[PDB]
RNA sequence: UAUGCCAGCUGGUGGAUUGCUCGGCUCAGGCGCUGAUGAAGGACGUGCCAAGCUGCGAUAAGCUGUGGGGAGC
RNA sequence: CGUGGAAGUCUGUUAGAGUUGGUGUCCUACAAUACCCUCUCGUGAUCUAUGUGUAGGGGUGAAAGGCCCAUCGAGUCCGGC
RNA sequence: AGUCGGGUGAGAACCCCGACGGCCUAAUGGAUAAGGGUUCCUCAGCACUGCUGAUCAGCUGAGGGUUAGCCGGUCCUAAGU
RNA sequence: UAGGGAAACGUGAUUCAACCUGGGGCCCAUGAAAAGACGAGCAUGAUGUCCGUACCGAGAACCGACACAGGUGUCCAUGGCGGCGAAAGCCAAGGCCUGUCGGGAGCAACCAACGUUAGGGAAUUCGGCAAGUUAGUCCCGUACCUUCGGAAGAAGGGAUGC
RNA sequence: CUGUCCCAACGUUGGGCCCGGUGAACUGUACAUUCCAGUGCGGAGUCUGGAGACACCCAGGGGGAAGCAAAGACCCUAUGG
């Protein structure tokens, strides 16, 4: 939720 | 055979550190079968029991270094870790100072020497850090 | 109406106090004092008590360590009960 | 802590309360205490 | 300082007693009010209808 | 009974900070291979011990003179420091 | 013929199924207020041995009377 | 020249507070925010215990929509359902 | 961070004694607040719990243990209720 | 001619936590209140009830679902060497071997922390990230700029043990 | 200034590996020794054609199972918030 899985 | 509980009783009986009793290894039985603190005094009492010697660091080494420095060695530029002001505190210093140059020139004004006036003169000079030490003081009281 | 005195406590620490300082340990109302403690006491086993140490035990009620005068016997007046 | 009278005759009870199931009551019931109660474990009241 | 595990250390403050009036451990012994019977605000027994079904 | 020289080179296979107690062991397997006895068997006078843990736990010499004696109904050897 | 596949047999694991009902669910008739004479509720007690439940209240699984009941408890 | 000892002053793993990098270790963890090293502050707008006040479209906010018991661009519980 | 002897035991790498070797120094020592609530001591145990085992235990069972005119509470008043 | 110690059962000194008592300075900040005590003697006697009191206080007794590497207040800040130091390192007193599974292989690859690497010396890389260099104390000496305070430990050079 | 790099080597400690004891989880439509091509809802261990293929087991680094984990946050849509 936060660009790369999940930052 | 558990004699933990002993080994408290004991610790508090002998009144030692808990590590320091000794329990002589050929009566442990006996040790086990002491219950009271009775029973444990009197096995104290035949030995069996023991408080083992508290050592202290040895000061001798440190004495020697410290005859040395007394003496002005092992102080060089290479053995000062702290800074100046840190090994002679200078207010201090000053205040060690100003006094004995107080002191001096109270004495040689009751013993006569100065008048209260020569005294007055020098005594503002002194609290105006004009002498180094009291000999550079009577040096200078010397014309 | 609740009774001062519920009956003694026989253990042996409660004997030792006993046998060695003339005291008799009791489980007593715990809604009575030292005092009240005293008299019932006295008036149940004819005797002069001296002082009386109270605490509220873990068990709910309140226990009293009776010290008696010198002129009674504790080991003797617990024997006859 | 510092316990009142009344917390301690409490807590004196929740103490008994965590006793066994008599040996008899076994037997006289031709055959568990549902209230028992670890001091670590469990947590009481207050 | 994370809000969960580290954060419940400091958490050793006593509120919520056996309340004297229903015998619950909800007297906030701070507040002096019970959460659970409203002893200590209210005369009257804490009680509200949607403490069950509307029909009910 | 006899005086043997124990190398305790093979300790050094074992971390440092241990070599102490492998160094103890390698004794009481070479005591067991050459009296014909069972480890089990090899009892080593704290005189071993002590020598063997003499500079600490992790400075253990690379030899150790050690006699010891075969006996018994079983077969078991007892040694010591020399 | 190892590792192994499929189905069965003996034993197990599991607790479905069948049978059973000291509990529920719903309908119906009767009846219907308690409390400062301190209720309802709760706490803590109370047993020879007593943790739970029930009962009871320092007269504590109970005390009294009247009636019923009956050789047991 | 000395005295004096000021400062949201300096150095400082004193205590204590903080949390920059390693994008290290961990990532069915020791841990639902940890470990190690590195790093910042450390007499002040300082840090901290306990007690106390402010309550949900409301508080609190040196303001990040931050925080209000692992819950926040409107807490939690039950109800409306 | 143990090792060699030995003790107890049906059973011992880890329960106990000694020696040797180490670890902790604002703490891994001493006294305590909160909080826990019997965990304290003793005896008897190992079905449960214990990162392996256990004869050991904060585990299981039964007993026991907390004594105050002069330490606290209690009294006073604080923010505030 | 209490107590305690097997015994001796000291005397002086320095620096001096505790405790006592003064002086100075600061505020666009002014640093509680009440009960109580004193003021106000002495003897003898009586009374002094009620509640808490065990233990832990933490890398197993608390919060974190756990015997959780986390979190959690106060006092001991004067034990010795060291040194500026409540610093490091080492060592007492006291505590502990329970930050609780062990045995074996010179113990391979691979991984975590880490030591040392010749010549070269940032060519690596988004970037010197990571690591390294420097270092304590004394002497000499110190640029631009500047709000004249600072810059500044600028830089640079020398010294250092017994 | 230096193993950041040329360009890697050797070493130290804890693992890794073997043995005793303790002992989970993720995941699982079924079948399953695959490989090269082809085909197919156009990104196949399973279809088609060929090739290869004796079983079982240990260790490894992770190529594939459009691997495991999450009813896509992007985008549109809903007479949604
Ligand atoms: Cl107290
Ligand atoms: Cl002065
Ligand atoms: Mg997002
Ligand atoms: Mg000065
Ligand atoms: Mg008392
Ligand atoms: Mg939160
Ligand atoms: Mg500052
Ligand atoms: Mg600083
Ligand atoms: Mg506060
Ligand atoms: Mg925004
Ligand atoms: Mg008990
Ligand atoms: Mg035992
Ligand atoms: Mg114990
Ligand atoms: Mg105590
Ligand atoms: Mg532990
Ligand atoms: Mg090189
Ligand atoms: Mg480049
Ligand atoms: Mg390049
Ligand atoms: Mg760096
Ligand atoms: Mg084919
Ligand atoms: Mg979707
Ligand atoms: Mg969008
Ligand atoms: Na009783
Ligand atoms: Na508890
Ligand atoms: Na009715
Ligand atoms: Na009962
Ligand atoms: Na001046
Ligand atoms: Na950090
Ligand atoms: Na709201
Ligand atoms: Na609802
Ligand atoms: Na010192
Ligand atoms: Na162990
Ligand atoms: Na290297
Ligand atoms: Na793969």
């Amino acid at each position: 939720x936060t660009x790369p899985f999940x930052x | 055979t558990d004699l933990s509980a002993q080994k408290r009783l004991a610790a508090d009986v002998l009144d030692v550190g808990k590590n320091r009793v000794w329990f002589n290894p050929e009566r442990q039985g006996d040790i086990a079968d002491a219950i009271t603190r009775e029973d444990v005094r009197e096995l104290v009492d035949e030995g069996a029991i023991q408080a083992k010697d508290k050592k202290g660091n040895s000061r001798g080494r440190a004495r020697e270094r410290q005859k040395k420095r007394a003496y002005g060695h092992q102080k060089g530029a290479g053995s000062r870790k702290g800074k100046a002001g840190a090994r002679q505190n200078s207010k201090e210093d000053w205040e060690s100072r100003i006094r004995a140059q107080r002191t001096k020139l109270r004495e040689l004004r009751d013993e006569g020497t100065l008048s209260s006036s020569q005294y007055r003169d020098l005594y503002d000079k002194a609290g105006g850090g004009e002498f180094d030490s009291v000999a550079d003081l009577e040096r200078y009281i010397d014309a | 109406s609740w009774d001062v005195i519920k009956h003694p406590h026989v253990t042996e620490k409660a004997m030792n106090d006993m046998d060695f300082q003339n005291k008799l340990q009791f489980a007593v109302d715990d809604r009575a004092s030292k005092g009240e403690v005293a008299d019932a006491v006295e008036e149940q086993y004819d005797v002069t008590v001296e002082q009386v140490n109270t605490q509220n035990t873990m068990d709910g009620e309140k226990k009293a360590v009776v010290r008696l005068s010198e002129d009674d016997d504790a080991q003797e007046v617990a024997s006859r009960i | 802590g510092k316990k009142s009278k009344a917390t301690k005759k409490r807590l004196a009870k929740l103490d008994n309360q965590n006793s066994r199931v008599p040996a008899w009551v076994m037997l006289k019931t031709d055959r568990r205490n549902h209230k028992r109660r670890h001091w670590r474990r469990n947590d009481t009241d207050e | 300082t994370g809000a969960g595990t580290p954060s419940q250390g400091k958490k050793n403050t006593t509120t919520h007693t056996k309340c004297r009036r229903c015998g619950e451990k909800s007297y906030h012994t701070k507040k002096k009010v019970c959460s659970s019977c409203g002893f200590g605000k209210s005369a009257k027994r804490r009680d509200y209808e949607w403490q069950s079904k509307a029909g009910e | 009974e006899r005086v043997v020289t124990i190398p305790l080179r093979d300790a050094r296979a074992e971390p440092n900070h241990k070599r102490a107690d492998k160094a103890m062991i390698l004794i009481r397997e070479h005591l067991a291979k050459h009296f014909s006895v069972d480890e089990d068997a090899v009892r080593l006078d704290p005189s071993i011990n002590e020598a063997a843990w003499a500079r600490g736990r992790a400075n253990t010499p690379s030899k150790i003179r050690v006699r010891a004696a075969r006996f018994e109904e079983e077969g078991e050897a007892i040694v010591e420091a020399e």
